[PDB]
């Protein structure tokens, strides 16, 4: 009665994946406006196909930014492997769509595992989304990430059971948010 | 049964004072606040001596001797990790013992001064000891600023209460919202005594007027339409004295008192001067006028004459509250 | 999807809110925050349903940023440009209303730009209505480099508002990464 009904809820033990186009604006110089939307849609329709295979739920597309989650609607203990495996297919999938652009397109992955709140805001035109400090971080992992590589957090590796071979990511020296929070990052090989 | 209670009200109203009066009442570590008590004392005297020359007119010392203690107390004002030497307490006391300094305390409505001044300054000689351990009244009179939100849980007759305490200053009110969904009742605190005084936040806005508007802001909130309010007209002792002494009158700040007379539903305390009755029930109806306007039976207001430092008054009234939580089936 | 000749795009974020948002035992790990944000978005959504605003489409929200547009309902003549501004004002009016009850001093930062766009849908998992184009990221940039309480417009957008009754002031030269240094303007009240 007082507030509106919040269609949100907490979820623990989840993994948030973010990925953006490296040099989209540089690319947006060559092709026509409609040619981009072709490639973009060609890419993400492919991305949305990969999602379901890796037990991943796509959240929202912000132009050249794609970001999905793993650990919804019901939970999974295997949640962090998924995002990584998703990123893996996401990486190669971009190289095969690079065939169609004929130009140097690249993805930049960032994964963090933590807690979210999720649902929908407002009243009109709902879209599924996720929110938390952890979600805020995930985006800065992407941002302070490496080209064609999968940037993961200290927390993401602890759920990752040490199955993949990593290396010092040094996100602190790439993003200001990652430094100012002493976050130690890694990179999948 | 669980009843989430939220304390709302202006700066220094006496919210944190009440929360302790639940640890006192319904729930070794005392050594950590001795530090904080000495600070009070320090801030208390240094505040008065500072205020002397910044008044119209300036207040002069009764004993021209004390001048150097004033020089002392000034020069040590900013000192970070102050170690409170026995000289400090000596000069401090002598300073409080000075008459001009008291004549400056009599005008502490003009500058900004914490409530516990008189109380602690009268026990310099008690606090000065290193064997010293503070009584429970000392614990209550102790003043620390609240910044954030604090949740201390308690139980009365196997009934669980969660009590939330929040910063009461303007910059601190932004956090309040976080307690609006699922709150059993609001406890609105008011410093009844602060009619001759203005708030710290700007050094101009009348404290009580502030408290009236803030109450009006909470009464007429869009997420508090149904949530009922227990009004705690606090600092009754401080009010009563201010009234009886008859220095700074009520009608000189809040002129609408000039027409107001004592009500008939008025139940005075055994042998209480009619003027004190007249005043606190004026201050009561000031908040009730704000509350007799809107709401229309959706939420309700509960007047209480209270003294948060007095555990006897607080035990009395918090039951009067416990009853009213169960009664209205909230 | 299809392209349009003259749309109107608006990005209006509340920066203040990121620093506002906090996770803690007390505030249910940021739930009670979103809860206010909920209200806001909701309050801001209640407009689309007005009469003087019916020709305004709500696109999406990003974090705490209202994205909207005008002129998606055709085949003065830029009457819709001014409506977007009229709407932008109404958003602020509603934020000032929230500020009153929430005990905050939140400020909206607006950016409006007009011009050709490409409309339509993207994504296989759940197709969502969006708009692409230079117009759209430029408006987004009229926000990210904005000033609270003010509406930052491009010169093109400024020129029309003048013929419609609005007066303007030049901010100076903003660098729009990829498209270079562009002159921008604030709207007067
Ligand atoms: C000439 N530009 C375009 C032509 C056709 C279609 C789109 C664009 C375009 O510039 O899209 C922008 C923005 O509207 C579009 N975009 C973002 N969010 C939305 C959105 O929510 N809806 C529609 N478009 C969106 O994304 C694109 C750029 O992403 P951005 O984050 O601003 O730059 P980056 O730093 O990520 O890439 P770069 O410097 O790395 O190369
Ligand atoms: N004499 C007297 N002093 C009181 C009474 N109630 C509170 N005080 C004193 O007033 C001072 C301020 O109380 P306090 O509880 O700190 O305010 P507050 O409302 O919590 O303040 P804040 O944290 O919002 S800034 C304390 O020194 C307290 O002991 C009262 O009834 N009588
Ligand atoms: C709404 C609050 C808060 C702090 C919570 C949050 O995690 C975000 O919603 C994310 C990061 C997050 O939800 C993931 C999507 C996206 C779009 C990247 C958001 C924005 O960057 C928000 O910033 C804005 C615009 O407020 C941000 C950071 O805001
Ligand atoms: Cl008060
Ligand atoms: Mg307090
Ligand atoms: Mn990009
Ligand atoms: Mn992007």
């Amino acid at each position: 009665m007082m507030f509106h009904k919040i269609y949100i809820q907490k979820h623990d033990n989840v993994s948030i994946l973010f990925a953006d186009i490296e040099g989209f604006t540089s690319l947006a110089s060559q092709c026509t406006a409609q040619e981009l939307v072709m490639t973009l849609n060609e890419l993400f329709a492919r991305f949305d196909k990969l999602a379901a295979e890796n037990h991943c739920l796509r959240i929202k597309i912000l132009g050249d930014c794609y970001y999905c989650v793993s650990g919804l609607p019901e939970a999974r203990a295997d949640h962090a492997h998924c995002c990584v495996e998703m990123g893996m297919d996401m990486i190669e999938a971009i190289s095969l769509v690079r065939e169609m652009t004929g130009v140097n397109v690249n993805m930049r992955v960032g994964i963090h595992s933590g807690r979210v709140h999720c649902g929908v805001l407002g009243l009109r035109k709902w879209q599924f989304d996720v929110w938390s400090n952890d979600v805020t971080l995930a985006n800065h992992m992407e941002a302070g990430g490496k080209a064609g590589r999968i940037h993961i957090t200290k927390a993401t590796l602890s759920y990752l059971n040490g199955d993949y071979e990593v290396e010092p990511g040094c996100g602190g020296e790439r993003n200001a948010y990652l430094k100012e929070h002493s976050i130690e990052t890694f990179l999948i090989l | 049964a669980t009843h989430r209670l939220l304390l709302l009200g202006a700066g220094e109203s006496g919210k944190s004072t009440i929360v302790k009066q639940m640890r006192i009442l319904h729930v070794g570590e005392k050594a950590t606040k001795v530090q904080d008590i000495k600070n009070n004392l320090k801030e208390a005297i240094e505040t008065i001596v500072a205020a002397m020359s910044n008044l119209v007119p300036p207040v002069e010392l009764a004993n021209p001797e004390n001048q150097f203690r004033v020089d002392y107390i000034l020069s040590v004002m900013n000192v970070p990790d102050f170690d409170f030497p026995p000289e400090f307490y000596e000069h401090a006391k002598a300073l409080w013992e000075d008459e001009g300094v008291r004549a400056c305390y009599e005008r502490s409505n003009e500058y900004q001064l914490i409530d516990c001044a008189q109380y602690f300054l009268d026990k310099i000689d008690v606090i000065k000891q290193d064997d010293y351990v503070p009584s429970d009244q000392d614990l209550l009179r102790c003043r620390v600023l609240t910044s954030g939100i604090f949740e201390t849980k308690f139980q009365v007759d196997k009934v669980n209460f969660h009590m939330f305490d929040v910063g009461g200053q303007r910059d601190e009110r932004r956090k309040w919202i976080q307690c609006f969904n699922d709150v059993t009742a609001i406890i609105f605190v008011v410093a009844s005594s602060s009619y001759n005084m203005v708030i710290r936040e700007d050094n101009q806005t009348n404290r009580l007027q502030e408290a009236l508007n803030l109450f009006k802001s909470i009464w007429n909130n869009r997420w508090l339409r149904t949530i009922s309010v227990i009004l705690f007209l606090n600092k009754q002792d401080l009010l009563a004295e201010k009234v009886l002494a008859g220095k700074s009158k009520i009608e000189d700040y809040f002129p609408e008192f000039a027409r107001y007379t004592t009500p008939e539903d008025a139940t005075p305390e055994p042998g209480e001067d009619p003027r004190v009755t007249r005043a606190k029930y004026f201050i009561r109806d000031e908040f009730l006028r704000i509350s007799t306007a809107s709401g229309d039976g959706r939420h309700y207001c509960y007047p209480h004459f209270t003294c948060a430092v007095d555990t006897e008054n607080i035990r009395r009234v918090f039951n009067d509250c416990r009853d009213i939580i169960q009664r209205m089936h909230l | 999807h299809q392209s349009y000749d003259c749309v109107c795009v608006m990005f209006a974020s509340i920066p203040d809110f990121k620093e506002f948002y906090t996770e803690s035992d007390v505030n249910k790990e940021g739930l009670e925050c979103l809860r206010l944000l909920n209200e806001i978005i909701a309050d801001f959504d209640d407009l689309l349903s007005k009469p003087k605003f019916s020709g305004v489409e709500k696109i999406k929200t990003i974090g705490s940023t209202y994205m909207a547009a005008t002129g998606l309902s055709a085949i003065r003549q830029y009457m819709h440009i001014g409506t977007m501004v009229e709407f932008a004002y109404a958003l602020v009016g509603k934020l000032d209303a929230i500020n009153k009850h929430s005990f905050n001093d939140f400020k909206l930062r607006v950016g409006i730009n007009h011009g050709p766009v490409i409309a339509g849908v993207i994504g296989a998992q759940k197709p969502q209505y969006d708009i692409w184009g230079n117009t759209v990221n430029v408006a987004s940039r009229m926000d990210s480099t904005g000033v609270l309480d003010k509406i930052q417009v491009t010169e093109e957008t400024s020129l029309i508002l003048q013929t419609l009754g609005y007066t303007c002031t030049c901010r100076g030269i903003i660098n729009v990464k990829g498209k270079g240094d562009l002159k921008t303007y604030f709207v007067n009240t």
